[PDB]
């Protein structure tokens, strides 16, 4: 199984600040990385589809990029509604895995 | 025709399943749809 | 052909509709339809024939110190895929435009063929149809469709009815 | 629009089989050619994939649970189902169904989960 | 008495794109692109693949003790790792 | 449209010019112009849309004993550049030819639309214009441009003026 | 132009044939022919001009343990050859279709030019030719070919002969 | 259709020169741009190539016999010819003429022998 | 000179069986390999043109494939009329060579 490791496990930042969440795959997964936003009590929402593209309906403040093993999720101009857990998912192999998740707190 | 994600039973010139193949396969193309018109504009009245 | 086609026509692509004392109806123009079919069929086959078969191709492994080779190999595969995707999509768009233009020309040509035969024996309506200035039965309707209409035969009846 | 809705008892006793159903609407599980997923989240933990089923009934499972998991599909009703034998405390989780979509990419179809349902909480207790 | 010239129409919802116009509904069309697949590994023209299971190629050829079930596999249509 | 366009026409691509007792002038045919604009705009966008974005790409260093790799790397880059240059230039030439043909067709079609409405109520001049056989005011000029001209209304005046 | 060309015409591509009391014969329409030649010549040259020159290129040797490089090198060469073969053949098919359509348009345009000048001074036959309603000598035949035909001059003779 | 026909004495004495002629019909050895081959088969053995001649009179030979073999061509009659000096017992064989055709391929024209004639048996004896 | 070695020198098989004849080149000859069928008393017939293609008029039961040095001729559903010697020919170099030939007997 391809492991996904996220860092930090928890991050806090004020409104309007910039948040960078990173994820490292144990194996080369090319462009097969999705990012999800989980609000408490809800199923996760898709933010980022290809390592670098957004799902329609996702605010432009969200972006990301990456190569073989090293990927990044970035939130520009952080807003209160961005309070969420964020997850790193690989879709390269069959035993699909998610990272442990990063909790983003605001202020 | 066998690709890593499954076998293909097709006579069409292109596929959008996978670039790696073994056998006699359609060419892999990065597209969702590729369709030709043979008939008329379908405008009745 | 003006303001849409005929859903009541089922035996071809191009054709005629008529009205007389013996009853109205639709019939396809087989010469026009079959020539159009053969043209389009050859075109679709040419698109398929010029794209070759994909033969077995698999990836390659590279070492930690062979990153430059790995990157060139990927560059080559992505480049060729981007080119063939471009060519496949462009060819389809170019031919779809021509197909539709081809078909519009073919129906317009039947209209002119009829117009030419009828001359002064019918009134041009302006909706892609003609009204006779003489009484016309099924035999003369078939003659016009055949391309064998006898203009002189009805020219006297027509001038009298025209006034 | 596409909607998924999970449903089930919400409570299973130890050693019983848990059985959940997901009804798919606004889509067709006999026409799309997509994979249908089941995933779960244990309270306080991140997400864990359970398995998926394709249109042809082809089924795959998370290998750590493959001996317990059964996944099936009924196209007539647009329903997916999940069954876990020998249920224990470790199986308390919110269970979700999801649709896996794709866009062709370099290297093949690039898959993602877009429609995730609502989530059904299942407690294992006596 | 009249003669009208026209053409065929039907209930098709197939659409195509052209250079000048998008989403044109047409009476007949051809799909040149295949998107279905049988999401299983099949035999090719009657011959099964060699599955390496949990083994890498190095495991398979060196004879890793756990690649035992492959020592008797002499032929294949393809190899799956 | 015969022997050049009108520099006095500024509100569109295709249109009409008229002369009567109430004063002459030019006006664009907006249905023709806007359909032509939309067609051409979609075409330009398709050319742009089918060419993808260039993403970061840099060169590679090679050693003294890696000349074969250096040469393959260069070969790949030159090959892809030569292909894309070819495709970009060819697409532009092919579409520029069609654009101009498209526009000539559109102006010719307005002429025929007018010709069809006027029938025997005007003399065809042969320079892409018509001369009325009846007196015509601004309201009938607008009617012809609209495609609502009433032929029967003036057929008596015309036959008398024709002789 | 209907039912085949004239093997008796040797001084151009498009032209006229005439019959009168002074003797029949054929002559090419040089303006039409030369414009057609220049158009086609430019097109052939564009096909040649957009394909570049092949410069020296030779193969490479690889070792026993360089099979991955050997295979990439071959892949690159086969890929580029398959692409250029596709482009060369497609361009020729696309242009051959347009050439023939171009030529059909040009002959049809001469017909319409003549039709426009003659108006009611000749009977349209329906085979791509006209029959005069007045006696016509070599000078008026040349005038029609020139595009300088004087319609009014013969309108009285014509109405009397038409009846 | 393309036909090749070999002809010659069928018997040559030792130390004489053997001379065979192949008449080509249904084709043109001045227009095709193809290579024209001579081959032979010793009884009980497989096939051995002798040599070939091109349209420009360019001639090549099997190097083991190059000092003995002469190949020529007369376009006026569509005829090919083969001569072997110093003939011996080892030269008993069925001699054949053949046309070499081609289809362009990756790596250049891919050549093959399609029209092979009938074959003339030549015995060397006294 | 590039040597062509065929194997076996002789093969027998019953009608309806499958016959595989192989040939190995001493040098890389790419796709330049032809296969011929020689009936006793006749000039050889071309079966296979490119290593993988057939000559028009050749029954569909014949096929073949190959790479640089290793090539195969295969006869599916062997029929009595397939009794013949088969030859492996390379057309890569100038001193054209044939393999020694394989005699295919039926039953
Ligand atoms: C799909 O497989 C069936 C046999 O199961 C065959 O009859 C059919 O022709 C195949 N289809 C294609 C190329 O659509
Ligand atoms: C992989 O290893 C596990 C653990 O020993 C075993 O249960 C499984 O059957 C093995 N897989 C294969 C394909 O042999």
């Amino acid at each position: 199984d391809i492991q996904m490791t996220q860092s930090p496990s928890s991050l806090s930042a004020s409104v309007g600040d910039r948040v960078t969440i990173t994820c490292r795959a144990s194996h080369n997964i090319q462009n097969f990385l999705n990012w999800y936003q989980q609000k408490p009590g809800k199923a996760p929402k898709l933010l980022i589809y290809a390592a670098s593209t957004l799902q329609s309906g996702v605010p432009s403040r969200f972006s990301g990029s990456g190569s073989r093993t090293d990927f990044t999720l970035t939130i520009s101009s952080l807003q209160p509604e961005d309070f969420a857990a964020y997850y790193c998912q690989q879709s390269y192999g069959l035993p699909r895995t998610f990272g442990q998740g990063t909790r983003l707190e605001i202020k | 025709c066998q690709t890593p994600q499954g076998a293909i039973n097709s006579s069409l010139p292109f596929q959008n399943v996978h670039p790696v193949t073994i056998g006699e396969c359609p060419k892999y193309v990065r597209s969702a749809k590729l369709r030709m018109v043979t008939g008329l504009r379908n405008i009745p009245s | 052909f003006i303001e849409g086609g005929w859903t009541g026509m089922v035996d071809g692509w191009y054709g005629y509709h008529h009205q007389n004392e013996q009853g109205s109806g639709y019939a396809a123009d087989q010469k026009s339809t079959q020539n159009a079919i053969n043209g389009i069929t050859n075109k679709v086959n040419s698109v398929i024939e010029k794209m070759n078969t994909q033969f077995t191709a698999v990836g390659k492994e590279f070492n930690k110190l062979e990153r430059r080779m790995e990157n060139l190999n990927k560059k080559v595969d992505d480049g060729f895929l981007d080119i063939w995707t471009y060519n496949a999509e462009l060819l389809v768009l170019l031919e779809n435009e021509r197909t539709l233009d081809f078909h519009d020309s073919n129906v317009k040509n039947l209209y002119e063929k009829v117009k030419s035969q009828l001359k002064n024996n019918a009134k041009e309506i302006g909706n892609g149809c003609f009204e006779f200035y003489h009484k016309c039965n099924n035999e003369c309707m078939e003659s016009v469709k055949n391309g064998t209409y006898d203009y002189p035969k009805y020219s006297e009846e027509s001038k009298l009815n025209r006034e | 629009q596409v909607q998924l809705r999970e449903s089930g008892p919400g409570l299973v006793k130890p050693s019983q089989t848990l059985s959940l159903t997901c009804t798919v609407s606004g889509d067709s599980i006999s026409n799309g050619g997509l994979y249908w997923n089941w995933i779960r989240q244990r309270p306080g933990r991140g997400l864990e994939w359970i398995g998926y089923i394709y249109y042809n009934g082809v089924t795959t499972y998370n290998p750590s649970l493959r001996s317990r998991i059964a996944i099936s599909l009924e196209t007539a009703k647009n329903q997916l189902s999940l069954r876990l034998s020998s249920v224990s405390a470790a199986d308390t989780a919110i269970y979700y169904c999801a649709r896996e979509g794709w866009v062709p990419d370099y290297g093949g179809r690039n898959y993602y989960l877009d429609f995730w349902g609502q989530g059904t909480l299942v407690t294992v207790s006596s | 008495d009249t003669i009208c010239i026209g053409y065929h129409a039907n209930n098709s919802t197939d659409t195509v794109d052209t250079v000048l116009e998008k989403n044109v509904t047409v009476t007949h069309s051809v799909n040149l692109l295949e998107d279905s697949h049988n999401g299983k590994l099949c035999l090719l023209k009657g011959i099964a693949p060699l599955q390496l299971g949990n083994c890498s190629v190095a495991g398979w050829i060196l004879g890793n003790p756990e690649c035992e079930l492959l020592i008797s596999k002499e032929s294949w249509s393809y190899i799956v790792e």
